[PDB]
């Protein structure tokens, strides 16, 4: 049962490590995209900034 | 003779420890079966995030 208590509190270490991990994706969830949206709507410019 | 005896007797318990304290072991078997299941509960929902 010590055993069970052992990997089960580092179970409730790991359950949370990568729930605390997990949002930073959502942290991204903005920086993957918008970030395109600023790339894409951008070079679709340069290449009009030429014209 | 012209002899009948039938007859009866009694019982001696053997020492089957004779004290609650087999709980305590009994108590470990339910927390192996109690505290376990969680880790999976959490696992595979830690798995599907």
């Amino acid at each position: 049962e010590n055993s069970i208590r052992e990997l089960h509190d580092m179970f409730m270490d790991m359950a949370m490590l990568v729930e605390s991990q997990g949002e930073m994706i959502d942290r991204i969830e903005y920086n993957v995209e918008h970030a395109v949206d600023y790339v894409e709507r951008a070079v679709s410019d340069t290449k009009k900034a030429v014209k | 003779m012209a002899e009948d005896a039938d007859m009866r007797n009694e019982l001696e318990e053997m020492q089957r420890r004779a004290d609650q304290l087999a709980d305590e072991s009994l108590e470990s078997t339910r927390r192996m079966l109690q505290l376990v299941e969680e880790s999976k509960d959490a696992g595979i929902r830690t798995l599907v995030m």
